RNA sequence: CGGAAGGGCACCACCAGGAGUGGAGCCUGCGGCGCGCUACACUGACGGAGCCAGCGAGACCUUGGCCGAGAGGUCUUGGGAAACUCCGUCGUGCUGGGGAUAGAGCAUUGUAAUUAUUGCUCUUCAACGAGGAAUUCCUAGUAAGCGCAAGUCAUCAGCUUGCGUUGAUUACGUCCCUGCCCUUUGUACACACCGC
């Protein structure tokens, strides 16, 4: 069957399922193109991974993201995390782990919360 | 991190941590920024061992696919790694690659030593590794004892910034025509122990201070290190001591300003 | 006005100084020798650069 | 002479991606509108505290900058400015609105003076941070003022605070709006106009220090 | 800087089998599990042979002229080595379990 | 692609293909007198009957980017420089012309 | 190659379709469009009284088609915002069901929608085709 | 992998003769680790060792030029294909995909090497120009230009020293870090056929069509040995242990092997080239 | 009984800032004291548009249909929050911020006293112009803003307690002041340090 990988991103209480499969190069969120995320100032906050890594990878890859829960900001952060994780998972499973490591290095160099969640667990003095 | 850290070590300068997790990736963090400077995968460059009582292969099992022991080098540039596997892998930090991989023991009695079996028991494992604070050797404590790898052979032509006119014969001619500074510089440019030794024991006392004054700052560390590793097992004490006193006198402030570079030398 | 730059070298602890104000030793950036004991107000740490309107004066304690 | 070819099929995506988006690819800007290169801190002693090195698209990183003691110094300067902006009773917790304000302010700075919004911001901050200040020595009851220096992080904090309060004060009850008043404040501050609230206050602080040093 | 040779083995000064003295009597050869440790007595030093075997060494012997070293593990696998260079010359396979060499 | 027309307390921006009221300016108190674009095609300046001109960016009527007070007499004509980007000229009923920098 | 409002933005599509309905004309607006209030929680009628009814109709079509079938009560729940009762804290207020139903009846009379079993209001095939046509129009609106 | 057709002849015939070859062991049994560049072919093949089979990757040059040279990186992930038209393509071996492409020589690229550190890469072609690239980034560090066309390049990664066999009958030893000629070995009276470094990096063995095999001591920069063989040596290599010399001549199916007395003892270093000859 | 020396800790202290109460309206606990909620607008208001949560499961809710501006009533089915954001109107005037109160009208609830309560609509536009003296509270998903749900033996119904959403500035040092606490037989075990 078709190559497919599935990842999860999670901000405060926002979950984002990211499905990645080999396809024509379309990025849809909630059945709409990614160019129409809601808050419209954080459109680039969610464009981050694409412009961080380049796009030809996305030209070969097809991406689908479903979000539920959280606010606007939390949902946006969940979306970007889900895309980053899913992209690296796909590159790990179906293409060279050399490029896997280049992707992971670029993401973590830019902003690590693209990959590992920032679980804000409390602090008592 | 992404999974169970189980080994840790720290840059000698005191700025970074290197942590090996259970995926077999040696991540490296900057402390004050609490951020990830970079990680080194290790999953593929590990020679695990098969077990005669196993039902599966020596590749597709994660029996020892990770490193339970990490340590830095004393220039902060290299890492030694060892685990329950059969391999001791020597990576280097700043460029995220491996320099070497040693196999701890070929002994089919020890369990995880055959990669393919030839058609409870002692296993082989490296419990803990360290470099040497003299940074010419490192030790690995394993099921069979304390192995100690070293470099004290120096059978190797590792020159440095040579040029066409720097030859051993030219060095001898420099000695005969009494440019001791030039002879020493050329000796290090060649970087050969016997030639270094010859010129070093050739130059005279009433001229050691001038040479120590005029040695270039690139060669201060190499000369200090050589003097130390020679003066341990050499019998010309005040030769070595006049040399060291002249060196410290001529160039002390430089060493104080870059202490971390002359660590092993001092 | 001619101002001067300096680099902090050591924060001086255990001197009894008024809260918020901190002792500090600086060495001038221009010439690396000469050093002055100044006072600072904000959060200060080692090896940062600090601006002096005056070079001559040296801070004393502030009770 | 020498070239490297990295892209081989021209990039097309099933989802249309705007052209300004591909230019943002070519080099990260701010708001997809302004580059960080040639943005230098015209004043020593304060670089390595006011940070514009690593690029950023919108000033909305959620990084933890209040844990340790100088992660503020590691914050990007624009996000610090917007956070300080979103500070008053009716303002708390609207970072999106603060971002909108900062964007319009940057646009207005370019429109008025052509040079660079971010360079203007950095220049204004460096120029308006105070340099000496007087603590209140009790003297056992003889309350006087003593002149001391001020650390770079305090200089930056106070520069931002002065600018933000100045804009809010000057647009509190006035036909102007916060965006344009902030632009006016920033431009005059870069000028060192002495007609801006920030420069006036800095001069007063430094004058008091000069007096009773 | 990135080259390391196995230069020493610490712990387990004797594991199994024959112990021998060198011609000059200045050196004691001991078999450790796979390899052979040389203890130089008068100069107070040690040393361990780089080559290993396949199983535990079962017997050793040193040529009287202090040149050759035969070492046999538990299955006739025998390695004949030089000293004055410390290299493996040959390795033959005596098919039955050896018990002693001289 | 656009042009500005003065009217009663009202400045109207029209397009070329559409030829429709694109932008509305009504923040004046009395009837406007002069309207002029800048060389960069961003700022339009209007001289009103209050003797205080208002210049602000096009396509943003909801901002009075600048309100410059001329003589008390109503201002008649207001123009940008062509070669220069940041100088303005005005004339009012005070029979005096005023050159203004931003 | 086949697009939809799923691929078009919201506000641009709503404005374009409202303009299309203005120009088309046959919508049969009610007579009291210029006095009606649109919500009991609101406190002054819509500003653009000339076509706010058309904007509501277009937004209703978008909502139904993004969804699949919606009642007048569901529309009222969706549209009705919160009020300001003053000294006391606020509470949620529904929308104007009357306006919602004149919108819904007008869309049925036009033929944009069809009726929906299990009770409900669904999008008609012809209305769907015209919606895709206008979505493509506003996509290639960029010439 | 696509499952598509291969368009070709219905009967089996072997590949053209193998001209160039490179091999690494760092990742055996996990994917391909040999590149072979075939004679008069516009693409090189991958070979897998532990599987003892031809792998599933073919490496094109995208420049319509025959593959004059190949190499492969110490990490085992990158393989380089240097065309006859100056195209230095860089491929990723796991997925056989294309990653990069360099264009500096306009003549045929006759040798590629990448450091044992995956930082610097050195290229050498017939036009007489050597190009020091960075590989982590994608820039050009420097560009030297020797006198005559370069025949071949052997890289020694322990000491960052690589030797170029030229056409004016010389070997030139150049070190990569400081980017300049350190040694210049003269003496071969005829075309130089093959040459190689010692594992300790102190010797170069060079065999040339005067039926001669010489060994040069690098430090003194002088020929310490010269052997007159009857059949010219068409290839020569050391074992990683410096104790075997494997040479291949022009007649005979075999591969002559040599032991290393200098391994088992010392050897004087006196230049004797013309002394015998 | 007192003094000295040394060391520690604290938003009852220093230092930097933030946010309140106290002014006005409203609610209500202690009897003048005190706690909540709404205001004083342009970082707004107003109008169209966009939509993103989680806790909660003992004649009732309701999906849908019909009319009614609204409130609401009528016929059928079973046991998706606000702040927010996008465009548009308004402009500094106690004005459009503020809706007290007053008048009139429209429906619902019980019931019969033309009794009371609730909701909607018109018109009426008050005080309030950022709150003195003082004073308290506060260091990270913290101050503060915003809505939602439940009343699970106490306490709470113009209120308690949960849950979700948005999310900062300034200290993170110092014993200088204000306090408070400890020590003045190393007791224990190398090295060093100290020495009534």
């Amino acid at each position: 069957a078709v190559p497919s990988v599935q990842t999860f991103g999670k901000k405060k209480s926002a979950t984002a399922v990211a499905h990645v499969k080999a396809g024509k190069g379309l990025i849809k969120v909630n059945g709409s193109p990614i160019t129409l995320v809601e808050p419209e100032i954080l459109r680039f906050k969610v464009y981050e991974p694409l412009l961080l890594v380049g796009l030809d990878k996305f030209s070969n890859i097809d991406i689908r993201v479903r979000v539920t829960g959280g606010g606007h900001v939390s949902q946006v952060y969940a979306i970007r995390q889900a895309i980053a994780k899913g992209l690296v998972a796909y590159h790990q499973k179906y293409v060279d782990e050399q490029s896997k490591n280049e992707l992971k290095k670029a993401f973590t160099s830019y902003d690590r919360t693209l990959l590992i969640a920032d679980s804000r667990r409390p602090e008592p003095k | 991190v992404y999974s169970d850290v189980l080994a840790l070590s720290m840059r000698p300068d005191g700025k970074e941590v290197a942590v090996s997790t259970l995926k077999g990736q040696i991540s490296i963090f900057n402390i004050e920024d609490a951020k990830q400077v970079g990680n080194i995968d290790c999953r593929k460059d590990i020679i695990s061992g098969r077990f005669n009582q196993d039902r599966f292969t020596a590749k597709n099992s994660e029996r020892s696919k990770f490193f339970t022991t990490i340590h830095y080098s004393f220039d902060g540039m290299a890492i030694v790694a060892g685990g329950n596997n059969n391999s001791i892998c020597l990576y280097d930090v700043p460029n995220e690659v491996l320099l070497k991989r040693f196999i701890v023991s070929r002994n089919m009695a020890l369990n995880g030593t055959l990669e393919f079996l030839n058609s409870m028991r002692p296993e082989v494992r490296v419990t803990s590794v360290q470099f040497s604070p003299t940074a010419n050797a490192f030790a690995a404590a394993s099921t069979e004892g304390l192995l100690i790898y070293s470099t004290n052979d120096t059978i190797l032509f590792d020159p440095f910034d040579l040029d066409v006119d720097v030859t051993p014969h030219s060095t001898v001619e420099a000695l005969r025509e009494k440019q001791f500074l030039n002879a020493l510089v050329m000796a290090f440019r060649l970087n050969e122990e016997y030639l270094i030794n010859k010129v070093y024991e050739a130059i005279p006392i009433k001229e050691i201070p001038l040479v120590a004054s005029n040695i270039p700052a690139i060669y201060l560390p190499r000369i200090l290190k050589f003097i130390g590793d020679f003066a341990i097992e050499s019998q010309h004490i005040e030769f070595n001591l006049i040399w060291i006193k002249a060196l410290l006198s001529a160039s002390g402030g430089y060493i104080n300003e870059h202490k971390y570079l002359f660590s092993t030398a001092m | 006005t001619p101002v001067t730059l300096a680099k902090v070298i050591k924060v001086l602890g255990r001197t009894g100084s008024r809260g918020g104000v901190t002792q500090v030793r600086v060495e001038f950036l221009e010439d690396t020798s000469r050093t002055i004991v100044r006072n600072v107000k904000g959060p200060v740490r080692e090896n940062d650069i600090l601006v002096l309107m005056e070079s001559e004066r040296e801070a004393r304690r502030l009770r | 002479d020498f070239e490297v070819v990295e892209e081989f099929t021209p990039v097309v995506l099933a989802t249309p991606i705007p052209e300004e988006v591909q230019q943002a690819q070519t080099e990260i800007k701010l708001f997809n509108k302004w580059s960080f290169e040639e943005v230098e801190v015209k004043d020593a002693s304060l670089v390595d505290y006011v940070q514009v090195r690593q690029p950023i698209f919108v000033a909305h990183t959620a990084g933890r900058y209040a844990n340790k003691r100088f992660r503020k110094a590691q914050c990007p300067i624009i996000e610090r400015l917007t956070n300080s902006l979103m500070m008053n009773g009716r303002n708390n917790g609207k970072k999106l609105k603060a971002v909108r304000i900062i964007k319009h302010t940057l646009d207005i700075i370019n429109v008025l003076t052509d040079q660079n919004p971010i360079q203007v911001v950095v220049d204004a901050i460096t120029n308006t941070g105070p340099r000496e200040d007087t603590t209140r020595v009790g003297g056992g009851g003889a309350a006087r003022r003593q002149a001391v220096d001020v650390s770079p992080l305090r200089r930056v904090n106070q520069a931002i605070a002065l600018l933000t309060i100045g804009a809010r004060e000057a647009a509190f009850r006035n036909i102007k709006t916060i965006a344009e008043t902030l632009a006016e404040e920033l431009i005059n501050a870069a000028k060192g106009s002495s007609t801006s609230y920030a420069i006036k206050k800095k001069d007063e602080l430094e004058r008091v220090a000069k007096s009773n040093r | 800087k990135s080259d390391f040779k196995f230069s020493n083995l610490l712990g387990t000064v004797y594991r199994q089998g024959n112990i021998t003295f060198s011609d000059d009597g200045k050196q004691l050869l001991s078999p450790v599990g796979n390899r052979v440790s040389v203890f130089d007595l008068i100069n107070n030093k040690s040393f361990t042979f780089e080559y290993e075997h396949r199983k535990n060494i079962a017997a050793i012997d040193l040529n009287k002229q202090g040149t050759l070293l035969i070492s046999i593990d538990e299955d006739g696998r025998a390695i004949l080595v030089n000293f004055k260079a410390r290299n493996v010359l040959h390795h033959f396979n005596f098919k039955e379990k050896c018990s002693a060499v001289k | 692609h656009d042009f500005a027309v003065t009217s009663s307390t009202r400045v109207q921006i029209f397009s070329s293909r559409t030829r429709q009221v694109i932008k509305t300016f009504s923040r004046f108190k009395d009837v406007v007198y002069s309207a002029s674009f800048r060389s960069d095609g961003k700022l339009l300046c209007a001289g009103d009957a209050t003797g205080l001109v208002s210049v602000y960016d096009s396509y943003n009527p909801r901002t009075i980017l600048l309100s410059i007070n001329a003589s008390t007499h109503p201002t008649h004509v207001t123009k940008f420089h062509t070669q220069d980007n940041k100088i303005l000229a005005t004339a009012s009923d005070d029979r005096v012309t005023r050159l203004w920098d931003i | 190659p086949g697009v939809s409002v799923r691929d078009v933005a919201a506000q641009d599509f709503i404005n374009a379709y409202a303009s299309f309905l203005q120009r088309q004309g046959k919508l049969e607006v009610p007579g009291y469009v210029d006095i009606v209030k649109t919500s009991s929680g609101n406190e002054m009628p819509p500003q653009d009284a000339e076509g706010w009814f058309y904007k509501r109709a277009a937004s209703v079509a978008r909502h139904i088609y993004m969804r699949k079938q919606v009642g007048v009560g569901k529309l009222n729940k969706l549209y009705g915002g919160a009020k300001s009762r003053g000294v006391r804290p606020y509470k949620h207020i529904d929308a104007s069901g009357s306006i919602n139903r004149k919108v819904l009846q007008a869309l049925e009379k036009i033929g944009i929608v069809e009726i929906s079993p299990k009770g409900g209001r669904r999008i008609s095939e012809n209305g769907q085709r015209d919606l895709d046509r206008i979505a493509a129009q506003t996509l290639e609106e960029d010439e | 992998q696509d499952g598509g057709r291969v368009g070709g002849s219905t009967i089996k015939s072997k590949f053209p003769e193998i001209v160039a070859l490179a091999i690494e062991n760092a990742r055996i049994g996990e994917w391909e680790n040999i590149i072979t560049a075939h004679k008069d072919e516009k693409f090189a093949r991958t070979w897998d060792m532990r599987n003892k089979r031809v792998g599933r990757w073919t490496f094109d040059t995208t420049d319509d030029g025959f593959v004059k040279s190949v190499a492969m990186s110490q990490c085992g992930n990158f393989g380089f294909i240097g065309s006859s038209n100056g195209s230095i393509t860089i491929y990723n071996m796991q997925s056989g995909i294309l990653r990069k492409k360099y264009k500096l020589h306009k003549r045929a690229v006759t040798g590629i090497s990448l450091d044992g550190m995956n930082r610097k890469m050195v290229s050498c072609g017939l036009d007489g120009i050597v190009g020091f690239y960075d590989f982590n980034k994608s820039t050009l560090l420097g560009k030297l230009k020797l006198d005559a066309p370069i025949t071949a390049m052997v890289y020694h990664r322990s000491s960052d020293l690589f030797a170029l066999a030229l056409d004016d009958l010389s070997i030139v030893v150049i070190d990569a870090v400081t980017q300049r000629v350190v040694r210049q070995l003269w003496g071969h009276s005829n075309r130089i056929t093959a040459f190689d470094f010692s594992p300790e990096g102190r010797w170069i063995v060079s065999a040339s069509l005067d039926s001669t095999i010489r060994t040069w001591d690098l430090p003194t920069g002088g020929c310490i040995d010269g052997i007159i063989v009857d059949n010219v040596a068409t290839n020569v290599k050391f074992s990683p242990n410096g104790d075997l010399l494997a040479t291949t001549h022009v007649t005979g199916n075999g591969i002559c092997i040599w032991t290393n007395r200098a391994q088992f003892k010392t050897v004087s270093t006196r230049t004797i080239d013309e002394s015998e000859f």
